[PDB]
């Protein structure tokens, strides 16, 4: 049935919307699983949203992410109003206009980490590395845990990400291609790819490999 | 929640 959790919200905001769960019977958690099906997010007038880890395994589960603005109108009508109209249409980085969670509700028969083998490769911030792992397999990639564990052969395509800020280093991202023969690129592919949910060419992320 |  109805489960769901909330991101960006105040407490007296999160009261409000555990009001509208008790009237409506509906689960309320503080995390996201396979079986949470609402992500209730905090927008602005036009339904554009903060990207938080929720946001981004919302869609990346095709769960209904739908506006604060959702819960707040309801109340205000003693009912239930279908979440199809109050959507977030983007994010304050990808666009106020992408409709992605949209798209993801609308292509679990194609995802866009189909023959896909990634590997998260080092240290990331503010996001859990298994949490960045869950995000690509909803997204149907293949998760890989040692550079070295890539599938040989062809059939699949491998992808190292990696995010720079969270290394001090020397010779560390620069100089993944001489571990591997795959390319590598920032988290940004991903999350970017999730929100708009449209499989973003890595030309835009790619990072310098040595020879 | 942080945001990025
Ligand atoms: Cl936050
Ligand atoms: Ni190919």
């Amino acid at each position: 049935r109805m489960s769901m959790v909330v991101s960006g919200l105040t407490p007296e905001e999160f009261m409000l919307v555990y009001k509208f769960a008790r009237k409506h019977h509906i689960t309320l958690t503080n995390l996201i699983t396979e079986e949470t099906t609402h992500v209730v997010m905090k927008t602005d007038a036009e339904f554009v949203c903060e990207r938080t880890l929720k946001y981004f395994l919302g869609i990346a589960g095709g769960k209904w992410v739908v506006s604060y603005f959702w819960v707040t109108q309801s109340i205000k009508e003693r009912k239930m109003l279908n979440e199809h109209d109050f959507e977030v249409r983007g994010d304050v980085v990808n666009g106020r206009n992408h409709q992605g969670p949209k798209r993801a509700r609308e292509s679990q028969d194609r995802k866009i980490f189909r023959g896909l083998e990634i590997c998260c490769y080092g240290p990331f911030t503010n996001m859990p590395t298994d949490q960045l792992e869950w995000m690509v397999q909803l997204c149907g990639a293949s998760v890989v845990k040692e550079l070295s564990s890539f599938t040989l052969g062809t059939g699949v395509h491998p992808i190292v990400v990696v995010q720079p800020d969270a290394w001090t280093e020397d010779n560390g991202f620069h100089a993944i291609g001489q571990m591997c023969e795959a390319p590598v690129v920032t988290r940004e592919w991903v999350l970017d790819s999730v929100a708009l949910y449209q499989c973003q060419e890595l030309d835009t992320y790619l990072i310098p490999q040595i020879p | 929640s942080p945001t990025f």
